[PDB]
Order: structure tokens, then C-alpha cells, then sequence
């Protein structure tokens, strides 16, 4: 036929190889390294994030009986809503607050694809041309909706204030800053607002704003850092979450000057604004405080999920030794 | 009926008829395209990605675009028409040389060109020496005397020796010239076309007269004239109603057993994707009743009821789990396989050094096949044997010689230099001349023959009919004894170099039943000499009782038959004058008719070859390739039955039998009479013949027993049903005398009634139908005409890499295939199924859990490489002990690492590595994961968790996989773990990965998926040891 095939290493099939086998020296310590490994770091999960203070309020109001209900039928717009909880243990550190949303699909195909991503980057041509992927918002009546899309319109736009309920009786108002509580990429990378002028009113030329939103973008907050599309509480909602269940960071309670706790142990009132009706759909708003902790946040689950697996890992390694020793 | 008219270009035209070309292609210029529906319909998964091709093309119903399976599309549909479009085409070509092959026609009035297209029915023609036979024409005149003619029919048996042929004794006195063949009209009545090669039933009508005509008569057109100047024929069949042309088969397309496999188990998936989507669509259509309605964040107008949204998803789901069968499968299998036929091109040990021919793969996609054989269908010359019969031993006188004891053969001038002879003892006796029964030993092998010189280009070069005598003239001319030449009247003989010069006046015809044949001689001095050669059985029963060298001869005889050489019998005698001249007289009168010729010739011939006296016995080595009674031991111990199919007489063909240790002293030879007293017993009643181990049957033997209404296809489909059984139940089965056509019947036999996995191995034309037929076919290398290895998946020199092909490239390529599938089928159900559980957390609403990045680049950058390297460079054991021990090759007889029970555990390893890594990283979102300014619990870090651990998951499954970790294995392996990653961090979600809680989830998700499979497989190995690891644990 042809001449002689060329002698190489990967032609034969002899190529340089180590061949593994499953020996039981090799398989019971992985079973035991591993089996002692995640125990510690699941008791350590576990301890810090019991740790962790939390108080969660649910001001949704579903059920009769609470002095929340009168905003599920708002015949005056603005509603004003109160309640009092109490922190038993003094919060340490910066305190995050974050408000939740239950039975709130965030994660629908129909919602998570409705935006477009071009307008939001600050992209001039798709500014006045929202994308036929935020189709049912894209223009309002003439004129395009600035934040186009079904998660730019149903922004949550309850207002929430904390009184701590001195021992005066009188209300003193907590400091909750509204900045950097978004990833640094989206301030400045992802969320830009459009090219050009200074004053945000120019640039916002001939775009409405949408449908359920009270007022535009040109004004949500009215430092000129934390408005636009580089505001911080648009930023975060747009954000969109993977789970129906979810919450969202609100507000910061940077550390105090004095040595004292940031949330002194005491009696607590919410004073929140309703204006985000979720109740059609069996939805329930949260409000979430927690302090921070030095290995991330406060999840159980892990913890057990090592506590649970060191401890399967370590058994299994002493079954398949109890099997090799009778197969040995 | 066959009507012929001779040198009427009319008769017919006035289509059962066919013009004298062939066609063997399958496609033309313009219908090779709509070769896709022999791909789209045969292969379901063809129709399934062209269904998601016309599913995505619509935007009404899409999550996905259609140009990345277009792509990989038209790849698999690509390969395998370009490798469909060269083997048609290398079909062409040989079809062009065979029809554009030169001939001679009487056209109006003279003997002018005509290419074998030209020729047809009735077409008188001329046909000169070493020249091939167009069409199945009736022998009409000779250039030698008597219009006899020689003609080798190396195609329609794969034998070189020459056949006689006799034309009608009317025609022979008449049509010798050219003119009168002009004018001849002769009507012929002949059987219609068929298979059969040694019958032929027709007549000849002419001059007024009826003339039988006989098999004798017709040459075929696969046969090539020897040994007679010119000859001239007409043509009854010609082109495909030609008898060689009726023995071949179609060109099939041939498909593996794992092929059909994946054709049920692809079925399965979708039935559950159908099932799925099906089953989400319902439930999506009730979310939407319920909370879909209420969601005001949910309302987009086109208000839609809840019934037709489930409608549109329910698609929106199939394009979402598509890759379930995925189309990355059928486009990875193609380097596997085009990667594994290449490690049998480029293997040293089955290339064949003095021959510089390699091995080729010739069809890449059966190379899993290989470790799947169940019987070997062989034929026996060129493929067992070398085609060489040389004579090796001589018991002249009574002492025996050519045993090593004390060759250059320069003594001679006639010398050929083909016998190896040895031994010196022969060499100084012959030239000595101290005995004289040497030389009448010699003398007689160059005077008892039918052998015929050649002198071509001064090469004294032997053609014979029977291939022992050819062998031993050839043996008698290299010892000085040569034979010259030879005319009708007188025989001439060379010996020691000195012209000498007979005139034979008798020569005794030899026949089956007869076992011998004899020739008087008379010697120029006076002398008359009855020399004669036959078996020993015969002619030990006609010696002359002074014979003192019966026994030790005799005893000889043992030694040789024990070395299985065959032996002749030689003997003399000393005729006196008178003797024969009454004799003489006698013959002369038994050479007419008379009432039969038999008698009388069986008669007068007994009473010649009585009162001889015995020379010895010659030894015949009909030698065979080296390696094959290793090989033949080899592959049974793979429990793989050989066949032997051949076209040699019985004799020849059970010889070679005991060589090869196919049939042993134990086995008891069962032939074709004593089998069908057997089938017809079973008929009026596992089989006997399970005992007695061996079958011996003949061709003509095969008719009867398939006995080639419907009550007449009841019994037609239990006869062969029968043969089929008792013949397979035998350790060895011997089809001798077999039409090429018999031979892929026999494989289609075992084929329909056992469903076993066929290797049909051979060389030349004759075995290219088996070739054809059988599951795999492979070609020997050597012959001239290129023909069983252009027609065969594989092709190689010699027997024995028959070994390496089966024990080491189709064991490890049945192996590699099924880790290769099942890992593949595992590594995209555990990746699409997160999908269907995510379907429950966001309104069954078709929204994928991972980025859409990652769905394109799964199969191609992060899981791609480390299953093809598997899939190439994967041995369980080395390929010396895959040949030291060759009962591994049992695991892929039996289908036992690719089943419905192996792929559905496949699945449910999938199914739960899914459940692991959806419900794992589940847990660590749907309440806090490390969570501040910068944090996680998005969407997109949710499909980063499961990206990553679904990774390095199936990237560390793979590791396990693989039990021979070549650097290229470790590389990709931690190379696409690498490579997502580096990715994934600016060469957004690099934020997620850098936090240590998402990194103890995906630590998690990856052990949990893990740790039960390695305790799983280490205790699987170790309660259930497979062979492989016994030898690897032994190792
Ligand atoms: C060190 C780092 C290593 C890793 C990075 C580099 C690795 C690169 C090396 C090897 C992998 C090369 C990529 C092949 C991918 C397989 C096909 C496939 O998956 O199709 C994909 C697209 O694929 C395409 O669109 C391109 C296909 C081109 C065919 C190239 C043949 C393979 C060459 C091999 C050369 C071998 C060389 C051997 C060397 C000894 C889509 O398939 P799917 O998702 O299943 O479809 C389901 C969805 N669908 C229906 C909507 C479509
Ligand atoms: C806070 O956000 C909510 C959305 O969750 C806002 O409620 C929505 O308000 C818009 C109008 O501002 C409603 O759209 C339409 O209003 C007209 C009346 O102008 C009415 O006739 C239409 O039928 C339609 O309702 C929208 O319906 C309403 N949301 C729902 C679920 O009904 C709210 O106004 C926002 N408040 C502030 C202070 O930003
Ligand atoms: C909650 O606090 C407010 C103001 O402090 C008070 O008016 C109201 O009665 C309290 N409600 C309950 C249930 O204690
Ligand atoms: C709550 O906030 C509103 C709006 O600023 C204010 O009018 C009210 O006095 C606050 N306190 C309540 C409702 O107790
Ligand atoms: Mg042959």
C-alpha cells in the first residue's frame, strides 16, 4: 500500500500514562480527610451565623388584626403605616437594611428578559429606540419610556424610616445612608447615564417616564451621584433575583462615632410608606435588619449541610473500610 | 426462455435482453443529494435535530438561536456525505475500467474492436490469450486442436488453477475461421439466468440439428484465457444477467450494533422530553390561571388565556431541554471514530514489512464493531494459505530425504529458484548417480502430469489444471529432470541437461472416482514404461507382490500425514512389446462411444496399472501464511467461531482443515449426506453434531438442504432455520465448492437466525459478496485486482493481525465507545435537567438557570476535550495483555457496557447530579448568602454556582473515567477547568466567584455530587470484580 508508518509514542498507543486504581489506601482517606474537614468549617459556618442578630418585620398587613391593613384598599394614595418591634440584643457594627418580597417571581422568563440592557449602559441610539425586548413598556403613549421593561416599571418604591423609641418617649430618627448599596461594576461600568450636558433635565429629552412610576428618572434622588440611571435604589431592584423569595439591600447604618452600640437594645417603630401593592398576588413585604459579620452573612444551612455531609463522608469511609477489611 | 441469434443485432429489439455493461455505483451527478433521506430517516436523531432546527427557526416559539445547530448540523450530516461521496466515486472509477476493458466483435463482415459495453446478447467474439471473458459465451473454436480451451476462473473461485473447456464437435470442424463465424446463425434455447456456476441446461439448434450444450461448453465472464492462442464464443448473458454478475450482492449501508442501540435509547429520551415539556406546559397553564393572572408585574398586554401559554412553552420547554439527546454527541463520535481508525493505519505491528502495505481502516464507522464479532467467516486460499504449494518432502526408494541433513541448484540451468529445498543428501545422490531409482523418481514427476509449458520470454513457466502436479514439475525441473515441452504425439524432458525426447502413445485420464493416473511411455531405445501417480489407498492395491518397500514407504506415508502434506504414490512398469501391442489394439476400441465409454474405459483401465512396482510418495506442503494456527487458537479463546467458505474441491479444502487445527483427531467429520439424514429426522421428530464438532459441505450440498406457496415458505424458513442451528452448534464448519453468492448466504443465514455480529474475511472477487454482507468485512492485501480489499471495511497483508484488529483495536474501541457515551449522555442530563428543576422556583415559565453563554459553550470548551481524549487514548489493559489474554474480548460479545440497564443508570446518574446541583446552591440562596453592598444572591451568581460546580462536577467524573492518565488527559481535564474559569475572570460574575461562601457552595455541590460515586464505584470494583481488574489489580 504505503510505506512504513512513522514509530511515535501517540501513533502506537503507547503514550506515558499512570494508571489509577481505586485502591482502598487511596479512597478511605478522602472519606476521612474530607469527613474531617467539613465538620469544623460546618460547626464554624454554623456557630457564626447563629451569631448573627436578625429581626425580620412583616408589614404586608394580609392579615386582619394589625395596624397595617388600612393600606390594602389605599382610597387616599399616600398611606402611612407603623409598626413596633423590639431589639432584645444590641446590634453591633454596621447594620444592613434590606427590604423583602415573597411569592414576587422575579425570575419569570416574561420579566427577567424584560429590559434592555443597551439603554441602561447609556447607550444614545437605544435611549430614544428601546429594544423590542421591553415590547409592552417600550413607549407610553408617543414618546419611549426611559427605563423600558416590566422590571424598570414595577420598581419598589416603599419609603421606610426606623424610630428608636427613647426612654423620653420621643422618637429619635436613625441615620440610613443610601449609598454604595450596589456593586461597584454597576455604579460604574453597567449603570451610566446618558453622554453629555450637566444637568440631568437635558439629557432625559423626549422620554417619558414609566407607565406606573409617579415621576421620572430625571429626579430620584436629588444628589447628583445617586440619580439617573446610576441611582442606587433602581440599581439594586433591577438587579433581579433568582428566587420567588428574595430581599434586597435599602440602607446602610454605618458604624457609630461613639463606642456605644449603632442600635441600642430598646423598643422600635417602622414608619414605612405603603405604596407597593402586592397582596393580589399573595405577596409579602419585609422589612430585614442584620449586623454584618466578618465571614459574609448569617446561612444555616450550610452549616448543617457540612455537618450533615462531614458526618456522611465520615461514615461511609468506615463502611467501605468494614467492606474491604471482609473483602481484604 | 433464452433466445440467442447469432450476428442478429435485431432479434430483441424488436429490455429482457441487457447490454453487456455494468453498474455497481449507487448515485448519480444529481440524486446524491437526496442521500440525506437514507440520513435523516435511518438515524432518528437526524429528524430530531432538523425538527429543533425548523423549531427554533420560528420566533413565536424560541429560547435559543438556530444558527448553533445548524452548524453542527450540517457537520454530522457533512462527514458522512463526503465519506458516502468518496466511496461511490472510488466506485466509479472501477466501474469505468472494467467497462472500458477492449474486446473483439464480428461486426458486419470482419473480427474489429468493441469495448465490453458494445457487446450483447448473440454477438460472436474473439478472445485472445491472458485476455478476460466479457459475457457468459459459448466456446465456438480453439487455435489448438480439438476448439479446447483453458480458462482460469480466479474470480468465480478464488483458484489460479485452469479449467478445462470443451466446445461442440460440430462447431469445432466449421467455424475455426473467421468467415464462417460471419455467417453463422445459430438459435439457441438455453435456461434462463441464474446464480448456479456448474449447470447449464440448453441447446444449440442449427444446421437442422438439435445440440446439447453443458457447463464445459459456456466460459464466464469473471475468467481470464491460459494456454490457447485466440478462441471465439457468443454471448447469451451479458451484463447483469452474466452469472458473476448474479453472484454479488448490494452495497449496503453498514451500521453498528451500538449504532441500532442508541436508535431505541434515543427513542426513550424523547418520550421523557415530550413527557417533560409536556408535563411543565400543564403545570404552566395553571400557574398562569392562578398566579400569573393576579401578577400585575407580570402583565405584558396580548392578553393570552392560561391554555395557550401553556401551548407556547410547551416548545419553549423542548428548545430549553434539547440537549438531552444532544447534537454535540453525533458530532464528537465523528473524531472518535475518524480518531480510532486512524491508530489501525497507523499500527506497526500489523504492517507488513517485505510488502510495504499497512493496514487501512477503509470505513471509520464500525470501528466499535470490531470488539462485537461473534463468528468469522474465512476464506481458506490466500487468506489461510499462501497460495504457494511447494513440495517439501520425497520417500524415494525406501529411505526418506529433504530432512535438513548433509541447497544453490547452479548445476541446473533450468533452475527456477522457487523450491527451498534443504537438504544436501538429494543434491550429491542426483548428480552421483549411485542409485538409479532417483532418477526415475524425478523422471516419472516430469512425465505423470497434465502440466503445460509456457516458454514466455523464454521462461519456462508450468500452468496445470490440478495444483499438486504443477508443484511437481516444478519440483522435478529445479532437481534437472525438466520438462521441455510437449506436442499431441511425443513428450520431451530435460535431465541433468541433456535434450531427450518421448513419443507417448497412452495417457490414462484421471478422475474423482479413479484417485490415479497413469501414462505409457516409450522409451526411444524400446522401452515401454507405465508410469503411474495416485493416492496411496488406490494404489497400493494394484502392486506387484515382490514389492519389499510397501511398508517402509507405508510407514512414510505416516510421518507426512502426520506433518498434513499430501502424499501421491508413484510407480513404473516393464510393459512387454507384445504385450500392449494386443493391449493397444483393445484401447483403441474402448476410445470410441460405443454404448457409454465409461465401462469400457473403467474396464481396460484396471487391467493396465496391474504388476507395479513403487518408487515412493511425495510430500505437497500447501503452505499457510504465517501466524494463522496461532491466530485460529487466539480468537477462540474469545469465544469467536471461525467458518471456512472456499471455493476448492472437499479435499483440499478439509486439508487445509487439519494445518490450521480448525478439525482435530477428536473431531468426527460430519459431511452433507449424513447431515440431511439428520435435518429430516428433526423434520419427522440439541442437534447431534454439537458432539461431533465438525461439518464438511459442499456446495452442491448447500442447494439441497436450503432447497434453492405458502405452505412452501413454511418449510423453506424451518429448513434453513435448522441448518443453521446444527450448524452453528459445531466447533468447526467447512463450506466447500461455494458459489460466491453461496458464501454471503450463509452469512446472512447465521445472521437472520442467531443474530450474531458476522466477520467475513477474504481476498479476491469471490469473497467480495460475503465481504459485502457480513458486519464487518476485510480484505487481504496481495491480490493484483484490488477487489475484496476496495470492497471491504478493512484491509491488511497477513492472517495473523487479524489478532490485533479484534483483541486490541475492537476491544479497546468498544470499550472507548461506551465510556463515550455514557459519560456524554451523563455529563448533559445532569447539565439540562437543572432546567426542569428550576421550572417549579420561577412559573414553569422555561427560563434557564444559567447564563446564556454557558448553554452555547458547555459542550464545546468546558466538557469538549476531556471525553475525546477518553475517547482515543483509554486502555483498561496494555496491548500485550489484551493479546496474552483474549477472553476480555467476551465483555463485548455479550453487550455488557452498553445496555437499556447501563444507559438508564447513566440517567439517573444524570437525573440526581441535577437534583445535587440545583437543590445544594437552593439551600446557600433562598435565605442569605454572604450578603452585602457587593454581594451575590442575583440571578446571575445563582446560575454562576451551578455553572461552576456543574464544571468542575463533570470534569472530575471524567477523571474517574479515565483509567490512563496520558499528560493529554490530565490537561484537558484540568485545562477545561482552567479555561471556564479563566474565562469567567477577564481572561460581574467574576464577583460571585470571590467570596468564600459561594466557593463553600460550589465546594459542597462537587463533593456531594462525588463522594457517592466514588464510594460506589470502589465498592462496585471490589464486591463485583470486573476481568479487567482482576488483570489491572494483578498487574
Ligand atoms: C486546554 C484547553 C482545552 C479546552 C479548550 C479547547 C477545546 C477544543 C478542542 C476540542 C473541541 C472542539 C469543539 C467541538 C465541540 C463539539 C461539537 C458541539 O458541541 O457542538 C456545539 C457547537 O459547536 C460548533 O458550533 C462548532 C463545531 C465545529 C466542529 C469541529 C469538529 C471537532 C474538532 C475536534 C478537534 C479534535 C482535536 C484532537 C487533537 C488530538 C453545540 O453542541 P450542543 O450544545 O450539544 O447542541 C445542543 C444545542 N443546540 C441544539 C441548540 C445546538
Ligand atoms: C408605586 O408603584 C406602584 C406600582 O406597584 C404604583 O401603582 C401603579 O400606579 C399606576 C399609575 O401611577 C397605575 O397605572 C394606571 O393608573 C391609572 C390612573 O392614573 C388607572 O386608571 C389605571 O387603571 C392604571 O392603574 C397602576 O395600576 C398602579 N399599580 C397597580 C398594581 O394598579 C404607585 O403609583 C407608585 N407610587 C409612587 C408614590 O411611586
Ligand atoms: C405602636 O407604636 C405606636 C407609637 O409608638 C402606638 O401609637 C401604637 O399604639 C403601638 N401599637 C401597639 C400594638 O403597641
Ligand atoms: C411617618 O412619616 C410620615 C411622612 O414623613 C410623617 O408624616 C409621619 O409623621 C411619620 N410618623 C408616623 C406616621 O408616626
Ligand atoms: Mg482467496
Amino acid at each position: 500500500k504505503t510505506r512504513r508508518p512513522d514509530n511515535t509514542a501517540f501513533k502506537q498507543q503507547r503514550l506515558p500514562a499512570w494508571q489509577p486504581i481505586l485502591t482502598a489506601g487511596t479512597v478511605l482517606p478522602i472519606f476521612f480527610i474530607i469527613g474531617l474537614i467539613f465538620i469544623p468549617i460546618g460547626i464554624g459556618i454554623f456557630v457564626t451565623s447563629n451569631n448573627i442578630r436578625e429581626i425580620e418585620i412583616d408589614y404586608t398587613g394580609t392579615e386582619p388584626s394589625s395596624p397595617c391593613n388600612k393600606c390594602l384598599s389605599p382610597d387616599v394614595t399616600p398611606c402611612f403605616c407603623t409598626i413596633n418591634f423590639t431589639l432584645e440584643k444590641s446590634f453591633e457594627g454596621n447594620v444592613f437594611m434590606y427590604y423583602g418580597l415573597s411569592n414576587f417571581y422575579q425570575n419569570h422568563r416574561r420579566y427577567v428578559k424584560s429590559r434592555d440592557d443597551s439603554q441602561l449602559n447609556g447607550d444614545s441610539s437605544a435611549l430614544l429606540n428601546p429594544s423590542k425586548e421591553c415590547e409592552p413598556y417600550r413607549r407610553n403613549e408617543d414618546k419611549p419610556i426611559a427605563p423600558c421593561g416590566a422590571i424598570a416599571n414595577s420598581m419598589f418604591n416603599d419609603t421606610l424610616e426606623l424610630f428608636l423609641i427613647g426612654n423620653d418617649s420621643y422618637p429619635i430618627p436613625i441615620a440610613l445612608k443610601k449609598k454604595g448599596i450596589a456593586w461597584w461594576t454597576d455604579k460604574n461600568v453597567k449603570f451610566r447615564n446618558p453622554p453629555g450636558g450637566d444637568n440631568l433635565e437635558e439629557r432625559f429629552k423626549g422620554t417619558t417616564k414609566p407607565v406606573n412610576w409617579l415621576k421620572p428618572v430625571y429626579m430620584l434622588d436629588s444628589d447628583p451621584d445617586n440619580n439617573g440611571f446610576i441611582n442606587e435604589d433602581f440599581i439594586v431592584w433591577m438587579r433581579t433575583a433568582a428566587l420567588p423569595t428574595f430581599r434586597k439591600l435599602y440602607r446602610l447604618i454605618e458604624r457609630k462615632s461613639d463606642l456605644h452600640p449603632t442600635l441600642p437594645a430598646g423598643r422600635y417603630s417602622l414608619n414605612v410608606t405603603y405604596n407597593y401593592p402586592v397582596h393580589y398576588f399573595d405577596g409579602r413585604k419585609r422589612m430585614i435588619l442584620s449586623t454584618i459579620s466578618w465571614m459574609g452573612g448569617k446561612n444555616p444551612f450550610l452549616g448543617i449541610a457540612y455537618i450533615a455531609v462531614g458526618s456522611i463522608s465520615f461514615l461511609l469511609g468506615v463502611v467501605l473500610l468494614v467492606i474491604n477489611h471482609k473483602y481484604r | 426462455t433464452w433466445q440467442v441469434k447469432a450476428n442478429d443485432r435485431k432479434y430483441h429489439e424488436q429490455s429482457k435482453y441487457a447490454n453487456n455493461a455494468i453498474k455497481t455505483y449507487k448515485y448519480n451527478a444529481f440524486t446524491f443529494i437526496p442521500m440525506n433521506l437514507f440520513e435523516q430517516f435511518k438515524r432518528a436523531a437526524n429528524l430530531y435535530f432538523l425538527a429543533l432546527l425548523i423549531l427554533q427557526a420560528v420566533p413565536q416559539i424560541s429560547t435559543l438561536a438556530w444558527y448553533t445547530t445548524l452548524v453542527p448540523l450540517l457537520v454530522v450530516l457533512g462527514v458522512t456525505a463526503i465519506k458516502d461521496l468518496v466511496d461511490d466515486v472510488a466506485r466509479h472509477k472501477m466501474d469505468k475500467e472494467i467497462n472500458n476493458r477492449t474486446c473483439e466483435v464480428i461486426k458486419d463482415g470482419r473480427f474489429k474492436v468493441a469495448k465490453w459495453k458494445e457487446i450483447q446478447v448473440g454477438d460472436v467474439i474473439r478472445l485472445k490469450k491472458n485476455d478476460f471473458v466479457p459475457a457468459d459465451i459459448l466456446l465456438l473454436s480453439s487455435s489448438e486442436p480439438n476448439s479446447l480451451c483453458y480458462v482460469e476462473t480466479a474470480e468465480l473461485d478464488g483458484e489460479t488453477n485452469l479449467k478445462f473447456k470443451m466446445s461442440l464437435e460440430i462447431t469445432d470442424q466449421y467455424l475455426q475461421r473467421e468467415d464462417t463465424l460471419a455467417t453463422f446463425d445459430g438459435f439457441i434455447e438455453c435456461e434462463e439466468p441464474n446464480n448456479r456456476l456448474d449447470k447449464f441446461t440448453g441447446t444449440l439448434f442449427w444446421r437442422n440439428t438439435s445440440f446439447p450444450l453443458d457447463a464445459d461448453k459456456i466460459l464466464l465472464r469473471g475468467c481470464v484465457i491460459r494456454n490457447t492462442d485466440f478462441c471465439h464464443g457468443l454471448v447469451i448473458f451479458a451484463g447483469a444477467d452474466t452469472k458473476i454478475m448474479k453472484n454479488s450482492g448490494k452495497t449496503r449501508f453498514k451500521r453498528t450494533k451500538i449504532d441500532y442501540l442508541m436508535n431505541y435509547m434515543v427513542y426513550t429520551i424523547f418520550v421523557v422530553l415530550i413527557l417533560l415539556s409536556a408535563g411543565l406546559a400543564i403545570g404552566h397553564a395553571y400557574w398562569e390561571a392562578q398566579v400569573g393572572n393576579s401578577s400585575w408585574y407580570l402583565y405584558d398586554g396580548e392578553d393570552d388565556t392560561p391554555s395557550y401559554r401553556g401551548f407556547l412553552i410547551f416548545w419553549g420547554y423542548i428548545i430549553v431541554l434539547n440537549t438531552m439527546v444532544p447534537i454535540s454527541l453525533y458530532v464528537s463520535v465523528e473524531v472518535i471514530r475518524l480518531g480510532q481508525s486512524h491508530f489501525i493505519n497507523w499500527d506497526l505491528q500489523m504492517y507488513y514489512a517485505e510488502k510495504d502495505t499497512p493496514a487501512k481502516a477503509r470505513t471509520t464507522t464500525l470501528n466499535e464493531q470490531l470488539g462485537q464479532i461473534h463468528y468469522i467467516f474465512s476464506d481458506k486460499t490466500g487468506t489461510l494459505t499462501q497460495n504457494i504449494m511447494t513440495f517439501k518432502k520425497c520417500c524415494i526408494n525406501g529411505q526418506i530425504y529433504g530432512d535438513h541433513r548433509d541447497v544453490d541448484f547452479s548445476w541446473n540451468t533450468y533452475a527456477d529458484g522457487k523450491l527451498a529445498f534443504y537438504d544436501h543428501y538429494l543434491i550429491e545422490q542426483i548428480q552421483s548417480g549411485k542409485e538409479p531409482e532417483v532418477r526415475q523418481f524425478f523422471f516419472l514427476l516430469a512425465v505423470c502430469h497434465t502440466v503445460m509449458v509456457d516458454r514466455t520470454d523464454g521462461q519456462l513457466n508450468y500452468q496445470a489444471a490440478s495444483p499438486d502436479e504443477g508443484a511437481l514439475v516444478n519440483a522435478a525441473r529445479n532437481f534437472g529432470f525438466a520438462f521441455l515441452a510437449r506436442t499431441q504425439n511425443t513428450i520431451t524432458i530435460s535431465e541433468l541437461g541433456t535434450e531427450r525426447t518421448y513419443n507417448v502413445l497412452a495417457i490414462l485420464d484421471f478422475n474423482s472416482d479413479r484417485k490415479r493416473m497413469s501414462i505409457i511411455v516409450r522409451t526411444p531405445e524400446g522401452n515401454i514404461k507405465l508410469y503411474c501417480k495416485g493416492a496411496d489407498t488406490v494404489i497400493y492395491e494394484r502392486l506387484h507382490r515382490m514389492n519389499p518397500t510397501k511398508q517402509e514407504t507405508q510407514d512414510a506415508l505416516d510421518i507426512f500425514a502426520n506433518e498434513t502434506l499430501r502424499t501421491l504414490c508413484l510407480c513404473y512398469k516393464e510393459i512387454e512389446e507384445k504385450e500392449f501391442t494386443e493391449w493397444n489394439k483393445k484401447f483403441m476400441a474402448a476410445s470410441v462411444a460405443s454404448t457409454n465409454r465409461d465401462e469400457a474405459l473403467d474396464k481396460v483401465y484396471e487391467e493396465i496399472e496391474k504388476d507395479l512396482i513403487l518408487l515412493g510418495a511425495t510430500a505437497i506442503e500447501d503452505k499457510l501464511q504465517d501466524g494463522v494456527p496461532e491466530t485460529i487458537s487466539k480468537l477462540a479463546k474469545a469465544d469467536i467461531k471461525i467458518w471456512v467458505l472456499t471455493g476448492d474441491k472437499k479435499e483440499t479444502a478439509e486439508n487445509i482443515g487439519f494445518a490450521c487445527e480448525l478439525l482435530t483427531e477428536d473431531t468426527t467429520i460430519c459431511y452433507g449426506e449424513d447431515i440431511n439424514s439428520l435435518l429430516h429426522a428433526r423434520m419427522e421428530n440439541f442437534f447431534p453434531p454439537g458432539g461431533n464438532r465438525a461439518l464438511i459441505i459442499t456446495g452442491s450440498w448447500l442447494n439441497e438442504i436450503l432447497l434453492e406457496k405458502r405452505r412452501l415458505e413454511a418449510k423453506k424458513e424451518q429448513r434453513q432455520k435448522n441448518f443453521v442451528d446444527l450448524a452453528c452448534e459445531c466447533s468447526a464448519v467447512i463450506c466447500c465448492r461455494v458459489t460466491p453468492k453461496q458464501k454471503a448466504m450463509v452469512v446472512d443465514l447465521v445472521k437472520r437466525y442467531k443474530k450474531a455480529i458476522t466477520l467475513a474475511i477474504g481476498d479476491g472477487a469471490n469473497d467480495v459478496n460475503m465481504i459485502k454482507t457480513a458486519h464487518i468485512g476485510v480484505g487481504i492485501s496481495g491480490q493484483e485486482g484490488m477487489q475484496a480489499v476496495m470492497s471491504s471495511d478493512y484491509s491488511f497483508a497477513q492472517f495473523r493481525y487479524l489478532q490485533r484488529l479484534l483483541l486490541v483495536h475492537g476491544r479497546w474501541s468498544y470499550i472507548r465507545m461506551c465510556k463515550f457515551l455514557r459519560y456524554f449522555f451523563y455529563k448533559n442530563f445532569a447539565f439540562t435537567l437543572v432546567h426542569f428543576w428550576y421550572s417549579f422556583f420561577n412559573g414553569y415559565s422555561a427560563q434557564t438557570a444559567y447564563e446564556d453563554w454557558f448553554i452555547t459553550l458547555y459542550n464545546v470548551l468546558y466538557t469538549s476535550l476531556p471525553v475525546l481524549l477518553m475517547g482515543l487514548l483509554d486502555q483498561d489493559v496494555s496491548d500485550k495483555l489484551s493479546l496474552r489474554f483474549p477472553g476480555l474480548y467476551i465483555v463485548g460479545q455479550r453487550d455488557l457496557l452498553f445496555n437499556y440497564k447501563r444507559f438508564f443508570v447513566s440517567l439517573l446518574h444524570g437525573v440526581l447530579t441535577s437534583m445535587i446541583l440545583f437543590f445544594i446552591p437552593l439551600g446557600a440562596y433562598l435565605q442569605t448568602v454572604g450578603q452585602d453592598g457587593e454581594a451575590p444572591s442575583d440571578y446571575q451568581s445563582f446560575a454562576v454556582t451551578i455553572a461552576s460546580a456543574l464544571v468542575i462536577t463533570v470534569n472530575f467524573q471524567i477523571g474517574l473515567d479515565t483509567s490512563y492518565w496520558t499528560f493529554v488527559n490530565a490537561f484537558s481535564i484540568f485545562g477545561s477547568i482552567a479555561l471556564y474559569f479563566g474565562i469567567m475572570f477577564d481572561f460581574t460574575a467574576s464577583n460571585a466567584l470571590r467570596q468564600p461562601y459561594i466557593w463553600l457552595t460550589i465546594i459542597l455541590t462537587v463533593a456531594v455530587c462525588l463522594l457517592p460515586v466514588v464510594a460506589i464505584r470502589f465498592l462496585s470494583m471490589t464486591i463485583w470484580p470486573s476481568e479487567s481488574d482482576k488483570i489491572q489489580k494483578h498487574r
